[PDB]
């Protein structure tokens, strides 16, 4: 046993994995075994979801998060997002589950049987954290891998059946993407959009042409960047800016994953394109707008003139103006006027919600959809009692959007903490004071008094 | 240390487990039966699911008199037929 | 083909269980590593075969 | 219900069994 | 539901997703066996 | 002198796994019964006859919703002794009348006295100053003000807190709707002392852990300390410079620092207790009179203060009929305060 | 009688598994019978 | 040294009475702007249409508030999550009506307080300290983010951010209870354990260290003079402290290691408050407290109320009364 | 070598004995149907 107690390693059991920092073989095992765990869950969770799945209920009434991801890719679904074939879901689950055994095998082998360090075994697989060129090479390999991943999505969309398009003319459907957006003005334009209301940065992406085009760009950027990093070593200015150690690199990635976590939270909360409401349920903004739509329809059927109906405050009860004048739904949902959805858009004119369209053109499928979304708003208790906090037990419902937003906020937050923990530690360790202040060389004692 | 036998000694010994593989399950089962026989309801005076209300009653049997409170409860219990 | 399928899958499950306990114990056991390494090789090839068998027979039972 | 509790019993014991078998055999824990 | 041929494995499938959690718990059993050294 | 008293004193004060002491004679039975009574009630005992509530695991409640509930309002402030004129020795009837509530509250109170006596007794034997016992006066002031003085100023024990998670939450919301207790500067000082205490706990713990001297080679730094060591384990000088430069001020005196850590949460709790003594008498900080005079005359004048009173009025009207069943409240739909739509 | 016969890591693992089972049963009971809302 | 080199040396100087540093370069101007705007708004701002229903709420002292009722009022529901800087308004009068000061203040504050956290790492590095004081500060910081940014994001409006005022804070809490049943949420319960426990352990630690101070003074002087800033020897007897507390409870429930004890003191409140922050930040996406409304039912099907149902009645009162002119439709969906 | 019945022994059993009894009771309750 090498380095497997506190005396020899300097790390207590509860920091046990830090004993692995300079043992590239065992650390490869840890990583491969862990990748096994992720793949295991993906596979097993899918099979669990499928076994529990009732095809004629909406997915979002069934506590499903993985089947919705598969369906968005265009597998197993048809018009309106109806399930036409569960077999693609079965395949995804089984293939992940089988693959996890392989990863688990390699992980266990490297972790307990294989060479503890890889450097003496191989110059290609061995590494020194402080070897800047080797670090950028491995980074380069992984960037190429990621670029290929992004192009796999492009391949599915363009050449292997397409993607589920909630926006498809005549109703949501799986659609092949033949004209992906290549224009860098549009693609990178998203990146420079404000993250505030009515803009929403990248979260605002609202059509599959832009999504696919983005991944073409990202795929090429990642492959080009990967080649770049294999062929180069870090420049002088980068050398002087960073800490070059295993723990430092971990900290950079923790920071990055934290950022991505918060982005994913906002993506699933607001976006209804890559998170189709057919599969994930209505967004918070969507369901609130759907309520206003529902009662506008109801009261207009009863004879209300919804354009001229003045609410208790003086603002229109059903319809009012946004701060820039667009006609929008009234009541509290005034905040949600940036919402856009396939069931609502046919009522939209140049100036916002069109009163003549509202009076004459609302179709029964719009009433149904608005009623459905209003009554599946993403509100519910921790024990999955659907609805407002004062609602009685009856409906077993928490929106997948809530499950996915909350989990990813928690994860992103703790990852920011991990970033700070490890970035601060990497700095201190590099400078040589992570274990405490040298009693005979206490820096503050050589500094002038503040006063 | 204060003179008593270390806990880690005790709970890793065969004799402890010979004794306690009997006494622990015995207590657990006795607790179970305290409920499953219905004795718990009787000791504490807790309503069974069919004993909160008479068939047509929707009014709570609230105690409203301090010194005749015992009789009131007894009267409420009688009215469950 | 349902007889072939349903038992091939049971055999897949059973072997997986054996491997799940067996592989790490073998890897970390001091003696009998020679006998272990071949059994692990055998189990792995047989595990892979059974996956493919179940995979093929799936389409003659679904 | 009986079928589900039997599965998690075999699956549940697997981990502790690995450790136990290794501890008995003076394995590389 | 799973395809009918696999229905007998329903109870097994119900349990599988929780297995990753067992790996975390296993780390503790293992450490207890080596006295958290 | 070597009589039975001194021999008893000897045995009571033996150095054992669980110290006993003279204080133990009060503490152990009272604490055991308070805790046992709570577990017994939450497991098996109803609140049907006192509150019209289920409150035990037996009835289907969970850990959050179980409680030992207060007696019916009609009991007033009855001691509700098992052998008293209400239960008349009947254990079952005693449970149904809320006898376990006064049982837990009263053994709880004597148990807390025992615990504080224990703090004094041990401090005396070990030869330390009794600041731990002194600090414990804050928990006692809270327990006594909230569980005893408050209901004693009200109609009955019914309005004391019931011993339960959800029940205590109900008690918080009652105090908002009826007492506007958030508006009370004694509660506000309590909040500052609790949050200030939590702040001090976190910041001091973190400062010590981040100004540690390197006293070992290990990257895990806990082993590099010895209980009997003479030296400070962390640098006060470096800590002081850090906070002086970050925040503007810093502790420079460790004795002051640690006294302040006693002072802040202890003083906070004592302040909250004083406010609750006022609430026993409905002597609330409910209103700002100037605010009300203005708002009554001027229907365009609105503050967060006036908004919160509307919330309070909703709480009162919506919760009172079920929360105060002895009043037999019947509030027709048409009288219930509601805003538009909701 | 002799202290050490049954390893402490086994006692902890079994006791821990016992706690998980009982708590698990309590959670099952939240969805069935009394307190289930059904 | 050139000018840039000199400037860098001053910015990062360990000798400045207050540390500046690179985080401080952002922190100083942002915190000053937030502070100045807050002070002026709190004294002098006119009423603000918080709920976008042309019903302005007065927050400032000069417009009829005292310290307890006063606030800087959140921006208009008509704005929602739209960015409303001064230059987006047609005039200061419009900016004020719509609650522009709130956005200016909370955005500068959140930026500044994030830099305050970075600055704590930064100075610890310059002084050769361990780096994690900033991780403790991440707990209150995360909490501020929850109530000023994450909750507004989830609900779709900064009008639902916590007001900058004492009574406005209580308003936020009561409405939060109505809409999320926060009291019944385990993350808020962990938060309460965090702060009650933080206060308990604060008092405990204070009392135990104070109880075991080594006699260095006479009765006519403060015992505080018994400790001298920078002395090498510890000022209390930890062995006597542990001897006391270990007997109060039992030996093994007491810390004999000061590093372990102080770590516990850091960890308990920080972790609890992280859960508090995460409670708010996840109820922001309407995953709410436990709902046991009508959970207990008799043999016939009669509802048997529990304390959960009484909570529910209180919550209903809050719900039906809040923002009494803002709802036109039967469900409050954000 | 060691006593068995001590103050500690009593303290432990005043808690442990009812705890196991109560856990059995509460387990049984999970099977009660209205
Ligand atoms: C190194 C880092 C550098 C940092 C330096 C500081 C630079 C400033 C950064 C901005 C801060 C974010 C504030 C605004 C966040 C927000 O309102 O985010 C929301 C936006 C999404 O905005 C929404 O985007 C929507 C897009 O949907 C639209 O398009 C859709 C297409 O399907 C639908 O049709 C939909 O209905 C339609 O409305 C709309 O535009 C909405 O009106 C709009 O509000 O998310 C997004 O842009 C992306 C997500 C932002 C991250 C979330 C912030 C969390 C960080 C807190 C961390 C805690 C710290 C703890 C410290 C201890
Ligand atoms: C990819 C992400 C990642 C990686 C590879 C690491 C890796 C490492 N960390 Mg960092 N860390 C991370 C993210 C990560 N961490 C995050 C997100 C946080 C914020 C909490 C931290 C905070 C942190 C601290 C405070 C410390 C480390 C330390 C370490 C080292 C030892 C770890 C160890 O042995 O743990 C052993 C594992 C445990 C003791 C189990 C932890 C139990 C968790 C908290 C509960 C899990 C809850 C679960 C998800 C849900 C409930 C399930 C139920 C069954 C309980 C190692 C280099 C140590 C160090 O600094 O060494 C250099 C150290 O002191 N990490
Ligand atoms: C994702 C979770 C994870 C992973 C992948 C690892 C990985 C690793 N750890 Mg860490 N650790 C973890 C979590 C993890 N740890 C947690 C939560 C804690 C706190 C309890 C620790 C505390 C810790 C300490 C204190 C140490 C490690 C060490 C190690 C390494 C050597 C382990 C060893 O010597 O086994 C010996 C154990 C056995 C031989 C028993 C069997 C173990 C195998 C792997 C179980 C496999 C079971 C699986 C079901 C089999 C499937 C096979 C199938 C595919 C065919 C290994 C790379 C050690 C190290 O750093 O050495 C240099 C070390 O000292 N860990
Ligand atoms: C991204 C993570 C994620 C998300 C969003 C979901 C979402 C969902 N799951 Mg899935 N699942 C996950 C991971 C996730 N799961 C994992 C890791 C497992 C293995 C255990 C499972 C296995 C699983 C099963 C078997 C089932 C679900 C089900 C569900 C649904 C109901 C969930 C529920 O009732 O929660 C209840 C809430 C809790 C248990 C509380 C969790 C609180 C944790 C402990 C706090 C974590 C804090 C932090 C990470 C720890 C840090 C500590 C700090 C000190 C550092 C919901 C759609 C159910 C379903 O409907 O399927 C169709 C169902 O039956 N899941
Ligand atoms: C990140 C993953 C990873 C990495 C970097 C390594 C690296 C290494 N392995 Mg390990 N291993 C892994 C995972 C990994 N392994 C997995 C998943 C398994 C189970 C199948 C194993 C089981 C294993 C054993 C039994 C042995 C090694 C050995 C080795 C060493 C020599 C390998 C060699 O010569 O290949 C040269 C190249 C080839 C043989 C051709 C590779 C063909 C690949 C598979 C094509 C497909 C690539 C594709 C992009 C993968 C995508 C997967 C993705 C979906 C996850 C080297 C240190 C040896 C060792 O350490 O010696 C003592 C050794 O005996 N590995
Ligand atoms: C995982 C992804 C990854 C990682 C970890 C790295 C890591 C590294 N890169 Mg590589 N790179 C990548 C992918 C990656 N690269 C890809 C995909 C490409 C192709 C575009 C490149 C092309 C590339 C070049 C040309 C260079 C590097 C360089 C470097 C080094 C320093 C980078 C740095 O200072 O960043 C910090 C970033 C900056 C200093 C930029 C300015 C910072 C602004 C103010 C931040 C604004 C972002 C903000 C958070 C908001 C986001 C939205 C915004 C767009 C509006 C470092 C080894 C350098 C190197 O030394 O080459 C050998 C270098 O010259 N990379
Ligand atoms: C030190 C431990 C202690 C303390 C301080 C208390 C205190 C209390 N108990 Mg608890 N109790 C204890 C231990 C304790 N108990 C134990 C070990 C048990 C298990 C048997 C109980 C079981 C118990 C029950 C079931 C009840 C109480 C109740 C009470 C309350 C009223 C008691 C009373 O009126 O006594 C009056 C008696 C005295 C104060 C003793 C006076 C002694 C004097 C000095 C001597 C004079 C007596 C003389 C010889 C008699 C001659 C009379 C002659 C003329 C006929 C009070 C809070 C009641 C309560 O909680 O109701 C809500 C109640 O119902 N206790
Ligand atoms: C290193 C380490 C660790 C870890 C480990 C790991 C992480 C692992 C893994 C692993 C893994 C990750 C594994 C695995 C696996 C798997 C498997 C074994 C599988 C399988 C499968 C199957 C058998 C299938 C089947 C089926 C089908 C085909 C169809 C339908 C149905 C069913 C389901 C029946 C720990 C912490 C302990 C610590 C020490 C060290
Ligand atoms: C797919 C997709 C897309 C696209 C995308 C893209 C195109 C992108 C990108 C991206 C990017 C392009 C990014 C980025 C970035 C960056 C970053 C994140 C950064 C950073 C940084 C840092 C961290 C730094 C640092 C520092 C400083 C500041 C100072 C000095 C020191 C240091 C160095 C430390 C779209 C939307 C269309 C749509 C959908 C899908
Ligand atoms: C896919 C699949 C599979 C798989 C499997 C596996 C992968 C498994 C595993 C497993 C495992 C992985 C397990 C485990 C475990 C464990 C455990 C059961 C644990 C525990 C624990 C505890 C209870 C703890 C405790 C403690 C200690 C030790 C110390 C300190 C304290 C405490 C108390 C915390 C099979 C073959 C079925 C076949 C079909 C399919
Ligand atoms: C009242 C009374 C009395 C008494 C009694 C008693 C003293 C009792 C007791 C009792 C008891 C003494 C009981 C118990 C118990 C218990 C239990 C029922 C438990 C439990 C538990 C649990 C369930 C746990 C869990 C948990 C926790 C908390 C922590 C962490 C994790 C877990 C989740 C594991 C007398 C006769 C004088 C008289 C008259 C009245
Ligand atoms: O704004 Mn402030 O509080 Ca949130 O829920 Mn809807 O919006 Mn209004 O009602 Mn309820
Ligand atoms: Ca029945
Ligand atoms: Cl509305
Ligand atoms: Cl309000
Ligand atoms: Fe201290």
């Amino acid at each position: 046993a090498t380095n497997r107690d506190q005396e020899s390693s300097g790390f207590a059991w509860w920091a046990g994995n830090a004993r692995l920092i300079n043992l590239s073989g065992k650390l490869l095992g840890a990583h491969v075994a862990h990748a096994g765990l992720i793949v295991f869950w993906a596979g097993a969770m899918t099979l669990f979801e499928l076994a529990h799945f009732i095809p004629e209920k909406p997915m979002y009434e069934q506590g499903l998060i993985l089947i919705p991801h598969i369906a968005t890719l265009g597998w197993g679904v048809g018009p309106g997002g109806e399930v036409v074939d569960t077999f693609p879901f079965f395949v995804v689950g089984v293939v992940h589950l089988i693959s996890s055994a392989v990863l688990g095998f390699g992980g266990v082998y490297h972790a307990i049987r294989g060479p503890e360090t890889l450097e003496e075994y191989s110059s290609f697989f061995g590494y020194d954290w402080k070897d800047k060129n080797k670090m950028t090479t491995i980074l380069g390999f992984h960037l190429i891998v990621l670029g290929i991943g992004a192009l796999l999505l492009v391949a599915k969309a363009m050449f292997f059946g397409g993607l589920y398009d909630t926006w498809a003319p005549g109703g949501g459907d799986v659609r092949v993407i033949t004209n992906p957006t290549l224009d860098p003005r549009v693609i990178f334009g998203y990146l420079l959009k404000s993250p505030f209301g009515g803009e929403g940065w990248i979260v605002s992406v609202n059509n599959l042409e832009d999504v696919v085009g983005g991944h073409i760009w990202i795929g090429l950027i990642c492959i080009a960047g990967g080649i770049w990093h294999i062929l180069t070593t870090p420049f002088g200015w980068a050398r002087r800016a960073f800490i070059w150690s295993g723990e430092a690199y971990l900290s950079y990635s923790l920071g990055a994953l934290s950022m991505m976590g918060f982005i994913a939270t906002c993506f699933v909360w607001f976006n209804n394109t890559v998170y189709p409401s057919e599969f994930y349920g209505p967004t918070g903004p969507e369901a609130s707008q759907a309520q206003a739509m529902t009662f506008l329809i109801r009261d207009q059927k009863l004879g209300a003139n919804v354009g001229s109906a003045q609410g208790p405050t003086g603002l229109g009860k059903y319809l009012m103006r946004s701060p820039t004048g667009e006609i929008i739904f009234g009541g509290e949902t005034m905040r949600f006027w940036d919402f856009r959805g396939p069931w609502l858009e046919p009522l939209r004119g140049p100036n916002g919600l069109d009163l003549n369209k509202i009076k004459n053109d609302i179709q029964p499928w719009q009433e149904r959809r608005a009623a459905e979304y209003m009554t599946h708003a993403p509100l519910g208790s921790l024990n999955s009692v659907g609805g407002v906090a004062t609602e009685i037990n009856s409906v077993n419902f928490v929106s997948p959007r809530s499950w996915l937003a909350t989990s990813h906020f928690v994860l992103a937050f703790f990852f920011l903490v991990g970033h700070l923990w490890h970035a601060g530690r990497a700095r201190a360790a590099a400078a040589g004071f992570e274990k405490g202040i040298d009693r005979e060389s206490e820096p503050v004692l050589s500094m002038p008094s503040l006063d | 240390t204060t003179g008593e036998r270390p806990f880690s000694d005790i709970i890793t010994s065969v004799r402890y487990w010979v004794i306690h593989s009997i006494t622990i399950p015995a207590l657990f089962i006795a607790g179970w039966l305290f409920v499953s026989t219905g004795l718990a309801y009787d000791v504490f005076g807790t309503p069974r699911p069919d004993s909160y209300y008479a068939q047509e009653q929707r009014s709570i049997p609230l105690v409203t008199d301090r010194f005749e409170a015992k009789q009131q409860v007894e009267t409420f219990l009688e009215q469950l037929k | 083909m349902t007889i072939l399928f349903q038992l091939a899958l049971a055999a897949l499950v059973i072997l997986s269980f054996v491997m799940v306990i067996g592989v790490p114990v073998a890897y970390a056991s001091p003696q009998d590593w020679d006998r272990s390494k071949q059994l692990i090789f055998l189990g792995s090839g047989l595990w892979i075969a059974l996956v493919l068998v179940v995979g093929v027979l799936n389409f003659f039972v679904v | 219900v009986i079928a589900q509790l039997t599965m998690i019993a075999m699956i549940g014991i697997a981990g502790p069994m690995i450790i136990f078998l290794l501890a008995v055999r003076r394995g590389n824990l | 539901k799973l395809p009918e041929a696999y229905a007998i494995f329903d109870p097994l499938v119900d349990v599988l997703p929780v297995i990753p959690v067992l790996f975390l718990a296993l780390a503790f059993v293992w450490q207890a066996a080596v006295g958290f050294r | 002198e070597r009589g039975w008293f001194d021999i008893l004193d000897d045995w009571l004060k033996r150095d054992r796994f669980v110290f006993v002491g003279w204080s133990g004679i009060l503490l152990f039975p009272c604490a055991y019964l308070a805790l046992g009574g709570w577990l017994t009630g939450t497991t098996f005992v109803t609140s049907w006859y006192t509150h019209g509530l289920a409150s035990s695991y037996l009835e289907g409640c969970n850990f959050l919703t179980v409680a030992v509930s207060t007696p019916a309002n009609s009991m007033g402030h009855s001691l509700l002794l098992l052998w008293g004129p209400e239960a008349q020795g009947d254990f079952t009837r005693w449970c149904q009348l809320g006898g376990l509530w006064t049982f837990i509250a009263l053994h709880g109170a004597f148990g807390l006295i025992g615990f504080m006596l224990r703090q004094f007794e041990i401090a005396r034997l070990v030869g330390v100053r009794p600041y731990n016992a002194i600090a414990f006066s804050a928990p006692i002031a809270v327990f006594v003000s909230v569980f005893l003085i408050y209901p004693l100023g009200q109609s009955s024990w019914f309005f004391a807190p019931s011993f339960g998670v959800a029940a205590i939450f109900r008690f918080l919301l009652f105090f908002q709707g009826f007492h506007n207790w958030t508006l009370n500067p004694f509660h506000m000082m309590g909040v500052a002392g609790v949050l200030g205490g939590a702040l001090l706990c976190a910041i001091h713990g973190a400062t010590v852990e981040n100004t540690l001297f390197q006293d070992g080679e290990g990257a895990s730094t806990f082993r590099a300390f010895n209980p009997t060591q003479a030296e400070e384990t962390y640098s006060m000088v470096t800590a002081n410079r850090f906070w002086s430069q970050i925040f503007g001020i810093a502790f420079s005196n460790k004795r002051w620092l640690h006294f302040f850590m006693l002072f802040v949460p202890v003083t906070g709790l004592w302040m909250s207790a004083i406010g609750v003594v006022g609430l026993a008498l409905n002597l609330r900080s409910y209103d700002f009179i100037s605010q009300e005079i203005r708002a009554a005359e001027d229907p365009e004048f609105e503050t967060f203060y006036t908004k919160n009173l509307l919330l309070n009025e909703g709480i009162r009207a919506w919760m009172a009929p079920q929360d105060q069943p002895h009043e037999n409240f019947v509030f027709p739909e048409e009288v219930l305060p509601r805003g538009n739509a909701l | 009688s002799e202290g050490g016969r049954i390893p402490l890591w086994i006692v902890a693992t079994v006791a821990g598994m016992g706690v998980i089972v009982i708590v698990g049963l309590f959670f099952y009971g939240a969805y069935a019978g009394l307190g289930s809302s059904l | 040294a050139n000018l840039w080199e000199r400037f860098c040396n001053w910015v990062t100087s360990t000798d400045n009475r207050l540390y500046v540093g690179w985080f401080g370069v952002i922190m100083i101007p942002t915190l000053l702007a937030a502070t100045i705007c807050f002070v002026i708004a709190f004294i002098a701002a006119p009423p603000v249409d918080i709920d976008g229903i042309r019903e302005p709420v007065s927050g400032s002292l000069l417009y009829g508030n005292n310290i307890i009722t006063g606030a800087v009022v959140p921006s208009s529901n008509a704005i929602g999550l739209h960015f409303y800087p001064i230059w987006e308004a047609a005039s200061l009068d419009e900016w004020l009506y719509n609650g522009g000061p709130y956005q200016l203040i909370i955005f500068h504050f959140l930026l500044g307080a994030s830099c305050y956290m970075g600055r704590q790492w930064e100075l610890s590095y310059r002084l050769g300290m361990r780096p994690w004081i900033c991780v403790a500060y991440s707990a209150p910081l995360a909490s501020a983010f929850a109530v000023f940014l994450i909750y507004p994001i989830g609900q779709g409006s900064f009008s639902d951010g916590m007001p900058l005022g004492i009574s406005g804070t209580f308003n936020f809490m009561i409405v939060f209870q109505a809409e999320h049943n926060i009291l019944m949420h385990p993350f808020h319960q962990l938060g309460v354990a965090g702060v009650f426990g933080g206060a308990l352990f604060c008092a405990m630690h204070g009392s135990l260290v104070t109880s075991s101070l080594i006699r260095e003074t006479t009765e006519t002087e403060s015992a505080n003079y018994g400790y001298k800033f920078g002395q090498e020897e510890e000022t209390y007897n930890i062995v006597a402290a542990h001897g006391y507390f270990g007997r109060l409870i039992f030996q093994y429930a007491s810390f004999n290691n000061s590093r372990s004890l102080h770590f516990f003191l850091a960890a308990w409140p920080v972790v609890g408050v992280w859960f508090a922050a995460l409670g708010i930040s996840t109820m922001a996406f309407n995953l709410n407290g436990f709902n046991f409304n009508h959970s207990v039912i008799d043999a016939k099907g009669n509802v048997i109320n529990t304390w959960a149902d009484i909570i529910n009645r209180a919550n209903l009162g809050m719900e039906v009364m809040h923002e009494r002119n803002a709802h036109n439709f039967p469900l409050d969906l954000a | 070598s060691y006593p068995i019945f001590t103050v500690r022994w009593v303290a432990v059993h005043t808690l442990a004995v009812p705890t196991i009894f109560f856990l059995g009771a509460i387990a049984a309750m999970q099977f009660i149907q209205r």
